[PDB]
């Protein structure tokens, strides 16, 4: 039951650097790979994430993908690059320059054969795999460009494993290149085909969470990804740590996904409070579900009070009673059943883990599936239809060897994806 | 349900992988597309996993019929000895205990006297 | 003179984690196996140590890792500790067919070892759920094989029924439709356990505002200890399980009894308490103490079996029988005139050091066949028909190779289940 | 059971200087010949390699052959020439100048009568012989020129002993003279006829091993031969040191050679790792067979994934369990049986020595026999057919007394040798 | 009342390095020869010291140097330490003809010294392999000469059969074809030992994940100590080996018995253990406890000889015979109706301080003649026919002067060997 976290791009290598920061800190491990914790919970489930070498050294089972050394040079020269083996440090020169057609079709394919060879050298060393993990951005030329080539080849190899990625929804406020909606539409044309599920993560929504709810001044990319790693490790460790409702992600993939192309999730983090209300707030189960239902605590810029919930996952952490969980889960269904689909009475999956987090006595993680996900999908498509007509910077990708009717098919798949939500919205 | 991508995951990596085996497999991958069956079974001589032939067995009364390779035409359910499957992480063939043969079984082996020298 | 307890899934093992501790409470049994005097749930070794007759089934190692690393592991054997490696993914088709097929070759091989060790096997009991992946799929896999192998043994199930309001998975009605027809086909007796009614018992009759699955299995297995371990123990009227299968199930397909128990006294409720025989049976007639969210007032009683503990006088029971006939709101059927079976054990019921139940002089278990059970099946069928209309989640079993025509076939079998209560309910 | 290591040429005298460096260091012996070790393993098997003189002085049973003093002058003036007796220092003046016809036919025969007289003076002093060891290059004029004259006469004298040499395969990158493929073809015309077996050693393949796998900067000839002496002493000491599978080389010569003219081996060294992954790698039996199957760790520039394995020898060193050895040996046969011959089910010979190496807890040595050996044989012959037509620098060997149809017979023997691999490849 | 153990090759000496240590465990024997009370494997000197009756044969000095420089060398005599100087090069022809001819003149001369020292010689046993050079060639050389000299003595071999999947040399099928016809010609009883099935015993019934040849010979010779040393030791039913040669071999060419042993208990398995007489014999019927990779289910049993140790009650054996006749999956032949020979020794089995076996009260050895042995010979013949078709390695014996026509001649003798199991297997 082991998970490989293949990290791609300048974003996802920076995002997952905050992730394995938490994982080493969750188990109390020295930055050189030496275990110094005192729990059998921190001792038994090492196999899922870490490869134990000789001398109590733990090799993190995570792969760093980029066409530039620059992102990985800072992580290696900084802390927690010492626990990484140099076999995780696979790159080329030069980069694609946030280009999808260079990372997927012309130049980025040359490194993937070296990358997937390390995947085969890792998976043969693995005892039992449960699913492969990825993280990039939708506007990532090396993150999503090489990544859609990866997931297409791994699903060819491994049909039975959980194929998920953690892709970043492009913000209209955050603009780097103009061909970013080109990169997002060509990704979703393959990410629906090749992945089993993914999350919806928008930095612009995370900009509101830092200031409106947590009262923070300067959100940096590490501070944003510190909240994301609380949600990344908040889900997958419940597969690892024991509990009364042990929620496998493959159990979660059955319960949350009604149609195999409808696999887009709305993550949420429940114990969000600033340090001023630290002396003001009591930590109860109705308190967190109040903030789980809060639209301001959502990691994607959507209105769930406008959309309707397909499925809801309630990931819980801590020593909780089953009565307080089930009654509070019912009362939200008693209150806001109009935001649910009609043909299912229980649209909320409960997931209680007995193992409490560190520091917090209780913590929880929201995962939702609403019909308001197509709202951000309209933000990509309407920006796409303006760009597709005037063909601005298209000669860059045209010299790479791309076709315009291929782009319309990706647009039609985006047109299909919105209409699939329309069939189950009302 | 179908065994055809799993069989294509098998012989392209485990059995028919080889530069000398590349002209042999090119007659076989085209033959799998012509076949209407979803459940494909590979023939083996011993536990050394040597690619003998490929069959089209289905748990219903659809035929055992030899699709491509060297082997007997009809294989009865008495003739089977051991049942085989594939591990994608191992890229080898694991042993199955005796049971009702169906889609989750990927290959087999047969009796030694049924072979001719 | 022996039988074996079977625990399949995450639900039933967490039941049996408490029940074998309850069985150590029956004689004050040490964690190594040392006990002064009883070989029905146990097998005695040459060193005077006893091992349970327990079957522990879960395809996930995590619950198995909880058992092998806790207390009483010196009692337990790796033959009893059967674990899997890959999850059933909360699926019936993976529990019954896909994942469970590689383990059932070992599991059936382990039982034939233990059944060879038994001298005079009475039967077995299986603890699981209706809507799970392991406890619904592999239970349908196992009970199919045990009915072929051992036809003349007791086939008991004390199964957990998910609430119509409280369900931890959406596929719990999607699993239990295929499970139930296979369950009714093979089982000799099957109970239903609704934890929502158990939540009502804890919050009011015990005043426990924070229960977990540990405290639920304390109260459940205490009833089961009066059901299982007590009927072998001698009293004023010693009745075994083999006479129940005739006297409680006269039907070909009627073996769904409602298990009730209502001496339920908190630690503070014991100070204002004096309960006779008839006073407890009046509390057993309460809808709050039925262990299943149902209404017995609108259901027709086929039978009423009574299990007693401790301070029992049979002359006072005869007054309590006339008391029940005085307080009739029962709608008892006319196919049997006055069949009210009584089982009496002299031994007092046990109380766990660490539980919230007080010490009582007597305990009364009541079994009943009522026609209000199908209303819980009516809640199950309406959920499944909405899922069958939209065809949601159907690719998880067609991807396993299941047929959509088999899905409505088991619905007509679920319809044939509700026809059975209709034939009893209409006719008299 | 004693072994004479006759070293010939500027190459093999430099190669074997690194070899007896290891042998004195393996037994913990002073550079003057004085034993200072503490093991009976270092005390009992001295007779196989060393001649004990009066006063605990060990005479290395090895012969240094050259037609120039210059190579031996550095070894004598340097360390470990002091343990050598002056009788080992047999040479003439001047040299052949990398010439085969001068070293074999005209001038080199005058010293061999003095050299083989010392062989008779050594073999009469020996108690029991097991085989005679040699080392040269295929492009060695004094190494292989005199050496083919040696093996032709010793096989006349002692047919019953193991007649092997350690010849260096000429690299297309390493060019000194243009008549080097002339010298290699005329050698193999006699080396197949006169020797019992040999290895295939290419320095160009060793250039990849030092840099790609060991991450070294400047591979010198001593640094190359330090790796070769780990493989030279890795094979023959298992004949000496005890074990559960004591593998005689004459037992190995039976098990590895199916056809008497087909006696060419592919050596490999298993514990190859740099000092950066020294803190990262666990030393297990599946770890080494992973690197035994690695084509990058081969001492000859051949593709074993192109060729097919005739026979495989697995020389092992260390305290290993028989279960982990046999099961790992089976799984490689289960994996890549297509790279084997058909008519043999067990193409891998196991050889476990109980005596562990110094420093390493586990070490191993790969020996393969593939059909890809003919690939480098085509590299000589295609260079030979170009050179044979234009007769470039042929008048040098023509004045020595050589005939062109003799060269065609060596070419025909080279043509037969490739075709014998063609008979057993497919 | 004496016999001599013979160890030929690298295989049999490493067995005998453990077995004579096991024989020191039989009486707590000191390494010099001092022991209080037993002269069957030993000869007593005037100083009260005992020397083994052991024959140590290897043409390589290295294994001999291991023996003469280790412990118990005060027991050993240089008459027993027979060494060579030149290897047999893993060859049958060099062991039988070329190299072995210079040593056999001394080796036969040493045996006639020791046989002169014996008073009432019962016979001997030879430990070797089938596919080796010394243990196949020189064994064929030695057993040819011992059958000429001593015709009326016991001729035992406990030989190691290489696995069809695991073989340390490619010439191991190439040697064993010529060996087996000469082996069948001279031997009175010959066993086969497949270490791959021994590997399955260590990893599961002992849970040893890292065994070596030392730990294998601990388990093998412990069975042999119950076979060899125990039958002279007195019990409730004292039976020698001379009655086995009639009752287990009624055939001219049938003397290949399957030696099985299944009390196999690890150090932790003893804490949960109670094995009766019939329970061990059920474990002896397991395919995992056969010591040879074979299937006893599809083989026809000619005989079933039983050797017992320790806590044995003969009345319970008669119930165990009816237990075996109840559990029949044996396919027992009709040429003998119910011939089931039992040997009972009162003395408990021994346990090595330093091994991984636990202390048991009783040990059961079982001998059987089955028809599934030829399937292991079918693996040998198909490998040899591929080598005979391609004519690989044939120059190593034509260089020794052997004939290619003799090679297919022994194949027809190997074919005539498989005819012998065909004549028993078809007819009934
Ligand atoms: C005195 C004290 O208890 O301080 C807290 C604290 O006050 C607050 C501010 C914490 C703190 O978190 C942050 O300030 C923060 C900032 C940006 C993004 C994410 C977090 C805390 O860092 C977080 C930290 O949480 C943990 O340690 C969890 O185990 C968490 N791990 C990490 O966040 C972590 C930190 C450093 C290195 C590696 C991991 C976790 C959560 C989910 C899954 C796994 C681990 C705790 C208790 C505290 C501090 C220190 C202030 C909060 O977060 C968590 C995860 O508890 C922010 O919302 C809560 C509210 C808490 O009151
Ligand atoms: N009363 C009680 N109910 C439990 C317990 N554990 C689980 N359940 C119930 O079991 C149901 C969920 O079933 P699962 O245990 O997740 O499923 P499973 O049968 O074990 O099989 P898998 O899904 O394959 O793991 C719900 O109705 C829970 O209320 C327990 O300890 N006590
Ligand atoms: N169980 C076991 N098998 C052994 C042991 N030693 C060797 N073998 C087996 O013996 C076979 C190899 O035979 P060798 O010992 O090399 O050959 P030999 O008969 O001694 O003769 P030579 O080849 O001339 O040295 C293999 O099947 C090994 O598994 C041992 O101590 N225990
Ligand atoms: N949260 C977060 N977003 C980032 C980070 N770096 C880049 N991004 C976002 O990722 C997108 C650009 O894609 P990126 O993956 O970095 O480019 P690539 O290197 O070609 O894969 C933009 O939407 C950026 O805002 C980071 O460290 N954190
Ligand atoms: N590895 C290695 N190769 C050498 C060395 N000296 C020469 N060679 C190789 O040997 C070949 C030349 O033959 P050489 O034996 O030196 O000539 P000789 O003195 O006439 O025998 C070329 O392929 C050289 O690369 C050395 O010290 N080490
Ligand atoms: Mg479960
Ligand atoms: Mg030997």
């Amino acid at each position: 039951r082991e998970i490989v976290h293949i990290q791609a791009g300048q974003c996802g290598n920076q995002i997952g650097a905050k992730f394995w920061e938490v994982i080493s800190d969750e188990h109390g491990i020295d930055p050189t790979g030496s275990y110094h914790g005192d729990s059998d919970l921190q001792l038994e489930r090492i196999n899922v994430y870490y490869n134990e070498a000789a001398g109590n050294k733990y090799v993190p089972r995570a792969i760093l993908v980029d066409l530039e050394p620059g992102t990985m040079d800072s992580v290696r020269s900084g802390p927690f690059g010492q626990i990484f083996r140099p076999d995780n440090f696979v790159f080329g020169q030069s980069g694609a320059g946030n280009n999808w057609a260079k990372g997927h079709y012309t130049e980025g394919a040359e490194l993937v054969d070296s990358v997937l060879d390390v995947v085969r050298k890792e998976s043969e060393s693995c005892d039992c795999l449960q699913g492969f993990q990825l993280t990039h951005s939708l506007g990532g030329g090396t993150g999503s460009g090489m990544g859609t080539l990866l997931i297409s080849k791994i699903r060819e190899e491994y049909p039975d494993r959980i194929m998920n990625t953690f892709s970043v929804v492009p913000s209209p406020k955050v603009s780097d290149t103009v061909v970013e909606p080109y990169n997002a539409t060509l990704s979703v044309h393959q990410l629906v085909e090749n992945t089993d599920e993914t999350y919806c993560i928008d930095n612009e929504a995370l900009y509101d969470i830092c200031f409106r709810t947590l009262k923070l001044t300067t959100p940096t990319y590490g501070d944003l990804n510190h909240l994301v790693s609380a949600t990344m490790s908040g889900v997958t460790t419940c597969l690892r740590f024991p509990g009364q409702l042990n929620a496998d992600l493959r159990k979660l993939a059955v319960n949350m996904v009604p149609f195999p192309r409808l696999h887009f999730f709305m993550p949420g983090f429940a114990p969000l409070t600033s340090r001023g209300s630290q002396q003001y707030r009591a930590l109860t189960v109705p308190e967190l579900t109040q903030q789980m239902f809060d639209a301001k605590n959502m990691m994607a810029a959507c209105d769930p009070r406008h959309g309707r919930y397909l499925t809801v996952a309630a990931v819980f952490r801590g020593r909780m009673s089953m009565k307080e969980v089930d009654e509070q889960m019912l009362n939200v269904q008693n209150k806001n059943s109009s935001y649910f689909v009609e043909w299912i009475p229980n649209n909320v999956k409960t997931a209680v883990c007995d193992i409490p987090p560190r520091g917090l006595k209780m913590s929880a993680t929201f995962i939702g599936n609403s019909t308001a996900i197509q709202e951000l999908f309209k933000r990509i498509s309407e920006q796409f239809t303006a760009m597709f007509r005037r063909k601005a910077f298209l000669h860059w990708y045209t010299g790479e060897g791309m076709d315009e009717m291929e782009f319309t098919e990706a647009e039609s798949n985006m047109n299909d994806l919105v209409s699939e939500y329309q069939q189950y919205q009302d | 349900k179908s065994n055809k991508p799993i069989i294509h995951n098998a012989i392209s990596h485990c059995c028919l992988a080889g530069k000398v085996n590349e002209p042999h497999k090119n007659s076989i991958l085209e033959e799998l597309e012509k076949c209407d069956a979803n459940h494909y079974i590979i023939l083996f001589r011993d536990a050394g996993c040597q690619f003998r032939a490929l069959y089209c067995y289905y748990p219903d009364t659809e035929e055992i019929y030899k699709l491509t390779g060297t082997g007997p035409k009809n294989i009865t359910k008495k003739m089977i000895d051991k049942l085989y499957k594939y591990s994608s992480d191992r890229k080898q063939f694991n042993l199955i205990p005796a049971k009702t043969m169906s889609v989750s079984v990927d290959a087999l082996t047969i009796h030694n006297h049924l072979w001719q020298p | 003179r022996e039988c074996i307890s079977i625990h399949v899934g995450q639900a039933g093992v967490q039941i049996g984690n408490a029940c074998w501790e309850l069985y150590c409470l029956e004689h004050g049994i040490q964690p190594d196996g040392q006990m002064p005097s009883f070989n029905t749930f146990f097998s005695e070794t040459g060193a005077g140590k006893h091992v349970p007759r327990a079957v522990f089934v879960d395809l996930e190692p995590t619950v198995i890792d909880e058992v092998r690393t806790g207390t009483y592991r010196q009692l337990f054997h790796p033959e009893q500790l059967i674990t899997g490696k890959e999850d059933a993914a909360n699926n019936y088709a993976r529990g019954h067919y896909t994942i469970g097929k590689e383990i059932i070759d070992l599991v059936l091989d382990r039982i034939r070892k233990l059944a060879d060790q038994c001298t005079g096997l009475q039967g077995f009991s299986v603890f699981h759920s209706f809507g799970g992946g392991t406890g619904s799929g592999f239970t349908s896999l196992l009970m199919e094989r045990l009915s072929v192998d051992y036809g003349k043994k007791s086939k008991l199930e004390f199964s957990i029924y998910p609430a119509p309001q409280v369900s931890t998975a959406v596929v719990e009605p999607y699993n239990s439709i295929l499970t139930t027809h296979t369950t009714l086909e093979h089982s000799d007796c099957a109970f239903m356990v609704d934890n929502e009614a158990i939540y009502d018992i804890c919050r009011r009759n015990l005043d426990i505002e924070r229960p977990t699955y540990t405290n639920l299995n304390r109260l459940i297995g205490q009833i089961v200890s009066s059901i299982t371990a007590s009927l072998r123990f001698d009293g004023a009227l010693n009745v075994d399980l083999t006479e129940f299968q005739t006297n409680l199930v006269p039907y070909p397909r009627g073996h769904f009894p409602l298990a009730t128990y209502a001496p339920v006294i908190s630690a503070e409720k014991a100070y204002h308490e004096q309960l006779s025989v008839a006073e407890i049976t009046n509390a057993c007639f309460e809808p709050a103490n039925q262990m299943v969210k149902c209404d017995p007032r609108h259901g027709k009683y086929m039978a009423c079996c009574l299990l007693y503990r401790g301070d029992v006088v049979p002359k006072d029971v005869n007054a309590a029988i006339a008391t029940i006939k005085t307080k009739r709101t029962i709608q008892f059927v006319d196919w049997c005139p006055t069949g009210f079976k009584v089982g009496i054990n002299y031994e007092p019921p046990t109380v766990v050091p660490g539980g919230d139940l007080a010490k009582v002089q007597r305990a009364v278990c009541m079994l009943s066949n009522t026609t209000a059970i199908a209303e819980a099946w009516a809640r199950l069928d309406h959920k499944f028909d909405l899922m069958y209309a939209k065809r949601a989640f159907v690719h998880w079993y067609v991807g396993e190779g299941m047929e959509e025509g088999e899905f409505s076939e088991a619905r007509e079998d679920m319809a044939a289940l509700e026809k059975d209560y209709e034939e009893v309910g209409v006719d008299s």
